[PDB]
């Protein structure tokens, strides 16, 4: 339809939530282990459990890091998005 | 506006 | 008290679900399921499909597994290629 589909607005989130954390330190189009962990602990707070400890970020960020410049672009949060996104799926 | 053909753990107790 | 991200995540897999379920294997979207799901859900993203090649070239990108269909997986795949173009316009 002429209406923003949910699908639409749930891509414009995806871009609003990752600029809202990848703009705090250091480079505003990349997120660091330390933007990483607070977009996590606090926007996926009932999918994913709460990380305190900083040998798990690592391993995370150790994971999403393809390009290997110790960070998350966006391309690399999408991925991120999807792996998440299909664990939850698989709960029917 | 706009595109068109280009194409390049955890979890918890939830509801 | 659910986030953003996390509506967003639920809608993802909402949509897909829509209309996979519409024909044939309900897990999974066929060729004309996916045409309808890009024309009425991302018709402010993408360009409309009006041809037959059109459909066929998109779904043989999508198609990793080789079964002439999309699941899940190459859905959420399909996402990010969507919503990492747009975001160069954000
Ligand atoms: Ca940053
Ligand atoms: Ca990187
Ligand atoms: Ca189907
Ligand atoms: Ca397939």
């Amino acid at each position: 339809g002429s209406h923003m589909s949910e699908l639409e607005k749930a891509m414009v989130a995806l871009i609003d939530v990752f600029h809202q954390y990848s703009g705090r330190e250091g480079d505003k189009h990349k997120l660091k282990k330390s933007e990483l962990k607070e977009l996590i602990n606090n926007e996926l707070s009932h999918f994913l459990e709460e990380i305190k400890e900083q040998e798990v970020v690592d391993k995370v960020m150790e994971t999403l890091d393809n390009d290997g410049d110790g960070e998350c672009d966006f391309q690399e949060f999408m991925a991120f998005v999807a792996m998440v996104t299909t664990a939850c799926h698989e709960f029917f | 506006a706009m595109a068109a053909t280009y194409s390049a753990r955890r979890v918890r107790k939830l509801p």
